[PDB]
RNA sequence: GCUAAACCUAGCCCCAAACCCCACCUUACUACCAAACCUUAGCCAAACCAUUUACAUAAAGUAUAGGCGAUAGAAAUUGAUGGCGCAAUAGAUAUAGUACCGCAAGGGAAAGAAAGCAUAAUAUAGCAAGGACUAACCCCUAUACCUUCUGCAUAAUGAAUUAACUAGAAAUAACUUUGCAAGGAGAGCCAAAGCUAAGACCCCCGAAACCAGACGAGCUACCUAAGAACAGCUAAAAGAGCACACCCGUCUAUGUAGCAAAAUAGUGGGAAGAUUUAUAGGUAGAGGCGACAAACCUACCGAGCCUGGUGAUAGCUGGUUGUCCAAGAUGAAUCUUAGUUCAACUUUAAAUUUGCCCACAGAACCCAAAUCCCCUU
RNA sequence: CCUCCGCAUAAGCCUGCGUCAGCUGACAAUUAACAGCCCAAUAUCUACAAUCAACCAACAAGUCUUAUUACCCUCACUGUCAACCCAACACAGGCAUGCUCAUAAGGAAAGGUUAAAAAAAGUAAAAGGAACUCGGCAAAUCUUACCCCGCCUGUUUACCAAAAACAUCACCUCUAGCAUCACCAGUAUUAGAGGCACCGCCUUCCUUAAAUAGGGAUGGCUCCACGAGGGUUCAGCUGUCUCUUACUUUUAACCAGUGAAAUUGACCUGCCCGUGAAGAGGCGGGCAUAACACAGCAAGACGAGAAGACCCUAUGGAGCUUUAAUUUAUUAAUGCAAACACCUGCAUUAAAAAUUUCGGUUGGGGCGACCUCGGAGCAGAACCCAACCUCCGAGCAGUACAUGCUAAGACUUCACCAGUCAAAGCGAACCUUUGAUCCA
């Protein structure tokens, strides 16, 4: 088993 | 089961561009000759059932300060009367509704 | 860790202490004993293994009541709460010990043989050879340490100059001056041998776990093997 | 069945990575320094 | 015409110089009760590994040391403010050690000023082009690229695509061009044409690991303290029966980027005990804990995690970016046959003089094709 | 119409559906009696459970302070909200306690439509009733009997194994004669470790129609009970099946909104035969061939998912065990010195460990063979030529003791290392194979 790995929160909590 | 090659913009084109895909002409539109107003043949004029239901709702209003609570449903037939108007003799002996605006043309 | 020992208290009591459970646990809190855990929640009764303590200004042999027989959970002997002068004590029961009795408790070695009654004390020197004893000690005034389990009686082989040899209950011989005194008879609980623990649940009560990796060392247990010389490597283990 | 690993409390926390036990040992009090020296607005939990 | 494209200073890099109110160690930021010092190891090199290696100038890589081998290695003596830097994927990680991730140690950002589509879907046939043609197609020709292989359209590897970034660092000795020349060089060094100076030449990514020091027992294993829960019926003081709550997880189906990084529905085991469970505390990594399953120790435990040594090492895989021309192809040893060193071949430059082909003559007794050798040509 | 739901407390979180005006901003809010935050000391005290505590029943034996001396001032401080916490999420999961036992509390399975396949869940089914199948799995329904294993209740591979494995009372063996941090405030009827397994007693036929199934003719036995264990069976039951069908819900498909992931060299992406790095959409020869949606299918794209599984290699790791090699630094014993029990140094023996290695070529049904040198054939005639190829031989001896020293020129096992031959000369006399360096 290989964990998922998590992407940064920031690019996709980005707003106009 | 992936795709096995990216599917190029000119077959996307072939595909979501075909007739059967396109928005097809709606030629059942027409004028409601009463208000001019756009409708579709087998549907009603929005813009004269608006009226009603606009209408409908004030005379329901009146209809529930009449009544006064839940599960008064009149055992008796009921008649709306605008500014003006007596009840006739055959409106003897039903609730009457009383409306505040004058008689609108559509409503006979 | 932070481990205190529980047992700090300064001052003999009869009221049980409330006895911290170790689980078989250092000071430092890594595993020392295996299979210690768990079992039902015990008070400790203080007990007086130094029979002859002749109380606050007070000298020479004194009795004492025995004021009740009871079940110590942190024994196999059954103690006796025992009462004389101003002063209540535990100790251990001898085999027919019962409320009411009287129990003598003396230092005096007298130069012919004491009548030996079960559950007096007396020194050793003070004993006819061949009686059974318990509540031994090492040196005098030590305080008893050997022959205190249930059902255990020594006996008293030999007297001669001031020491006399006694026979542990392992059937081993032990020199001790006949000053050290002892009870006479065999402890309480006579019994204890019979009894059937008939499930684990019940030694689960008593405290004892079934505890895996005793050992500790790399490849864990490992009985003792000799190991050949030389001249028989060639016959160790010879194929079929 | 696994992932909630954290189950909070803060006396567990504060006893577990509190400053007083963190400067406890000088282990600890070379955290603290590393994460000052680092510029940490956090140096204890 | 959309998305976009672009920009220049915010700062940074390398040098020089100069030596730089109140609260808070208790659960930090809470007004106020009776004790420090102690060899680094290991990766790595030795093609394993075990001693060993691996934490001004000149003398000199000399004396020395060394499985005398990899390699290590003196001293006596000598005396000595700027930018052919970056300019927002660069330069600091930095707008910030912030956001965010982690229990923790710890990790750690981003950013400010073409592609893809639409205008305008599509026509028999085919690496999509080329030769063409009056003419887009129709005709004829044409088995993508890279890498790895004896040999790949290969149904072997890699690649959706665009932009940006992303990989040959240096000595010994040569050669070339200067200077001076039996001397050269700005002490030391070399010298039987040498010496001095310059020019040219030696990549990138990737393990599982090992060790040091921290951080972790809010999950889980076990344990400590003091708590709590267990209907109803049957039975009588039960590791008792049936069966709720509760705990578990037998079997089946579903789900399989799922509601879920282990769930759902039904079915089922225990359900007053060796039970289940809240709270706080303890045991820490060759260690703990384990009713031994190599089980568990913060989702990935035959030995945690983080940081550091560390740009570990990799005879192994992959990658290695302008144009053009030229020469260029099949034994020995080796813990060695996935590698290397020598040879052979190969390339360049230089010297001077025979080179290949080659008839006649010539090359063995024992018991065939040809070959070797060389006057001529 | 629905709910082991709901309300509180704890824990956790920290303003996270209150108002207002434009998700953002502003404004507001939880008020202590509940809860937390305590105690002036010294000593001395404190045997007698609980279970309606009264009988009865025990064993596992069970939260249990006054005197004296000081001292009078008084209700501060803090928590109080929510639709909430741990799971990256408005996550079907995790989540203690008190009450409500179906709710007085809390909620909404259907965005609209249609009524296809496949798929999920459910209901019903003629006759039959296990013929299904590895197996009665699942479902439906009641049951019988018997074997194997383990005595039993329990534990275990969190996330493919719950078991016959582990533990377990019982029993056996070994070790220990003793106190102030475990064992243990214990003492041989004790404690620690290991083994074993409750306990107790001795030393071809049947089954079927058909039967690779099942049952029976210290050791040897005895299975009381139990079991989601593993087999077999009577009877029943059933859509398991003969042999499938109907309906409902979900899914589905269409409409509206929102809107991913693996994948992807480019593709203008046909069939047959042949060929080819040996399996062709793409090459050769034929055949076919207007262009496009939508829904199905899963034969191919050696289809997509993890530099899969398995096998081999690496002078790559790591684990384990040892009579592999090297050590004993460290402990434990001793001994010798050294200080007059303790301690230092040095030896020896152990324990515990620590570090390190796993040569090569050959051999599928074995139980190894080989590794250097030389002779013969393959390799016929200069030289040279392999093999798990076909055969043979050697690790020196005999001799003498010029079998000395020197030295032109040559050969050379395809490199180097090494190995050969040798005129002349000097000096006596008058020969025919194994191995380097370092180190000693
Ligand atoms: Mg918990
Ligand atoms: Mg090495
Ligand atoms: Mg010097
Ligand atoms: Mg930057
Ligand atoms: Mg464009
Ligand atoms: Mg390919
Ligand atoms: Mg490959
Ligand atoms: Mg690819
Ligand atoms: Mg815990
Ligand atoms: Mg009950
Ligand atoms: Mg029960
Ligand atoms: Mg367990
Ligand atoms: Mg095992
Ligand atoms: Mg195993
Ligand atoms: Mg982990
Ligand atoms: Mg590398
Ligand atoms: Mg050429
Ligand atoms: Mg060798
Ligand atoms: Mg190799
Ligand atoms: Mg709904
Ligand atoms: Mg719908
Ligand atoms: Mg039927
Ligand atoms: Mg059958
Ligand atoms: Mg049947
Ligand atoms: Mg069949
Ligand atoms: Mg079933
Ligand atoms: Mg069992
Ligand atoms: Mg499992
Ligand atoms: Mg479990
Ligand atoms: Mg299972
Ligand atoms: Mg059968
Ligand atoms: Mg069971
Ligand atoms: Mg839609
Ligand atoms: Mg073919
Ligand atoms: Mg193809
Ligand atoms: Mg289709
Ligand atoms: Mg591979
Ligand atoms: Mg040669
Ligand atoms: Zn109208």
């Amino acid at each position: 088993f290989t964990p998922p790995i998590y992407q940064p929160k920031f690019k996709t909590e980005k707003e106009f | 089961a992936a795709p096995k090659n990216r599917r190029t913009i000119e077959v996307n084109r072939c595909r979501r561009r075909n007739p059967q895909k396109l928005i097809k002409v709606k030629n059942n539109i027409d004028v409601c000759p009463e208000c001019g107003h756009l409708k579709q043949k087998h549907v009603l004029c929005a813009y004269c059932y608006e009226k009603v239901c606009k209408e409908t709702a004030e005379i329901r209003r009146q209809i529930g300060k009449q009544e006064g609570g839940p599960f008064k449903a009149p055992t008796i037939e009921t008649v709306v009367l605008y500014t003006g108007e007596t009840p006739s003799e055959q409106d003897q002996g039903k609730r009457i509704i009383e409306r505040d605006r004058k008689r609108p043309s559509w409503f006979t | 860790a932070n481990f205190v020992s529980w047992k700090s208290r300064t001052k003999y009591t009869i009221t049980p202490v409330k006895m911290r459970k170790s689980g078989g646990r250092d000071h430092t809190g890594r595993i020392r004993v295996h299979g210690i855990g768990g079992g039902h929640k015990q008070r400790y009764r203080m007990i007086d293994f130094l029979r002859f303590r002749p109380e606050e200004t007070k000298s020479g042999p004194f009795e004492e009541k025995v004021i009740q027989v009871r079940y110590d959970p942190c024994r196999s002997a059954d103690i006796a709460l025992v009462a004389g002068g101003s002063r209540k004590r535990w100790i251990i029961a001898t085999e027919n010990m019962q409320a009411g009795d009287t129990i003598l408790n003396s230092n005096h070695i007298g130069r012919m043989a004491v009548a030996a009654r079960e559950g007096d004390a007396h020194p050793l020197g003070a004993l006819p050879v061949g009686t059974l004893i318990n509540n031994v000690e090492s040196e005098p005034g030590r305080g008893a340490q050997y022959i205190r389990a249930a059902g255990t009686c020594g006996v008293l082989l030999r007297k001669v100059n001031g020491t006399a040899i006694i026979q542990l209950p392992s059937k081993r011989q032990m020199q001790v001056l006949e000053t050290c005194v002892a009870t006479v008879g065999r402890v309480s609980n006579v019994d204890h041998n019979k009894r059937v623990i008939g499930k684990a649940g019940r030694n689960r009560w008593l405290g004892k776990r079934p505890n895996s990796g005793r050992w500790h060392r790399k490849g864990g247990w490992a009985g003792r093997k000799i190991r050949p010389l030389p001249p028989m490597k060639s016959y160790v283990k010879l194929p079929s | 069945a696994r992932g909630n690993e954290y189950q909070p409390s803060n006396i567990k926390r504060k006893n577990k990575h509190g400053w007083v036990r963190r400067l406890s040992t000088p282990a600890g009090v070379q955290v603290i320094l590393r994460r000052m020296l680092k510029g940490r607005k956090s140096l204890s939990h």
